[PDB]
């Protein structure tokens, strides 16, 4: 769902 | 270190489009997800969506998805967001923030009005006839923001208040700017509002007398 | 959409004593990954925003050990366990799980002082403004704490509704106060039609209201  | 360094501030009528810019270092920008978030003036945060750049996958905030686009440029490192229709509720300050909002650009500053450049008038809040008086100056109906006020030219600052602008419904800024002195100098002291308001290259000094 | 829920909207810290501020969810935050995609931002004033707490409990890199985050279901929790002069602004939290993602109301802190009663002065319109055709009122309240104050306006008796606006500082750097202006605007030919100008001033320093008024 999210990056980094 | 990550670095989003956003485009710099816009004035424009009601009914146009702007785009705002986001230019990205340190990282590598396709890889990660980008989002944009607004805050209108005295307000707090709202999400307008998000974008990946590699391959152009949104996500947008309902209230928002007739309003904003949101595009990359990979080439440059840059994303884009789009403003459409503009009216006065669209201005804010606009921030890009990347991933789970674990960096953060500097904002942009947007201005939605139909107001042209107008320089201030200058009004004396005059001292009234515990040893303290106040006096200020009345600055009104200027656009855009900002003006500055200073006092003596910069040798009265001690209890020195310039007050946010506000906004009024004829779309000008008013502000004022006071100070408090003892009233034993009052015969004796001049006070001089030193008024600059750069768009219009209106500067006055105005003495503020009983 | 997901509601976040923060109070208080406003806490008053101290210098070297601990703070806590809270948020909760309308919906539990737990994504099917087993992560619970909770954020705690602090805008500092003028400021862009800044992440200091992610993934309910882990600190950014350069955030003070001070800080701690904490959550129970839905109910989340910002501590700081001795609060320095870098921790004022307002914080916000914000969730990442549901779409769309959406950000509380924000946390304001700022510092107490002792109570100080405001100093207030009116100002009626100048000649000069007058001349030119507006007459603009002006209400000051100086130096005062805590931030809430209510100042109504009233011409020949009339409580004015709507004809008035305000602006308040930022805590003052040295003293911690606030002061305020609230600027009553009239025609020129409404001006000339009463007398008696007075704006009432009520805040937690003053034992009975404070009237400023007078005769045109
Ligand atoms: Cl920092
Ligand atoms: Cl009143």
């Amino acid at each position: 769902k999210h990056t980094d | 270190e990550v670095q989003l360094q956003q485009s710099g501030p816009e004035l424009v009528k009601p009914g146009a489009s702007v785009k705002i810019s986001c230019k990205t270092s340190g990282y590598t920008f396709s890889n990660s997800w980008m989002n944009w978030v607004k805050q209108r003036p005295g307000q707090g945060l709202e999400w307008i969506g998000r974008i990946y750049p590699g391959d152009g996958d949104t996500n947008y905030n309902g209230k928002f998805k007739d309003k904003a686009t949101l595009t990359t440029d990979k080439s440059s490192s840059t994303a884009y967001m789009r403003l459409s229709s503009l009216t006065s509720v669209d201005s804010a300050v606009y921030f890009c923030a990347r991933s789970l909002f674990d960096y953060w650009g500097q904002g942009t500053t947007l201005t939605v009005s139909s107001a042209s450049t107008k320089g201030p008038s200058v009004f004396p809040l005059a001292p009234s006839s515990g040893g303290t008086a106040a006096l200020g100056c009345l600055v009104k109906d200027y656009f855009p923001e900002p003006v500055t006020v200073s006092w003596n030219s910069g040798a009265l600052t001690s209890g020195v208040h310039t007050f946010p602008a506000v906004l009024q419904s004829s779309g000008l800024y008013s502000l004022s700017s006071v100070v408090t002195v003892p009233s034993s100098s009052l015969g004796t002291q001049t006070y001089i509002c030193n008024v600059n308001h750069k768009p219009s290259n209106t500067k006055v000094d105005k003495r503020v007398e009983p | 959409d997901v509601v976040m829920t923060q109070t208080p909207l406003t806490l008053s810290v101290t210098i070297g004593q601990p703070a806590s501020i809270s948020c909760k969810s309308s919906q539990s935050l737990l994504d099917s990954d087993g992560k619970t995609y909770l954020i705690w931002l602090l805008q500092r004033p003028g400021q862009s925003p800044k992440r200091l707490i992610y993934l309910v409990s882990k600190l950014d890199s350069g955030v003070p050990d001070r800080f701690t985050g904490s959550g129970s279901g839905t109910d989340f929790t910002l501590k700081i366990s001795r609060v320095e002069a870098e921790d004022l602004g307002v914080y916000y939290c914000c969730q990442g799980t549901h779409f769309p993602f959406t950000f509380g109301v924000g946390t304001k802190l700022e510092l107490k002082r002792t109570v100080a009663a405001p100093s207030v002065f009116i100002f009626p319109p100048s000649d000069e403004q007058l001349k030119s055709g507006t007459a603009s009122v002006v209400c000051l309240l100086n130096n005062f704490y805590p931030r809430e104050a209510k100042v109504q306006w009233k011409v020949d008796n009339a409580l004015q509704s709507g004809n008035s606006q305000e602006s308040v500082t930022e805590q003052d750097s040295k003293d911690s106060t606030y002061s305020l202006s609230s600027t009553l605007t009239l025609s020129k030919a409404d001006y000339e039609k009463h007398k008696v100008y007075a704006c009432e001033v009520t805040h937690q320093g003053l034992s009975s209201p404070v009237t400023k008024s007078f005769n045109r």
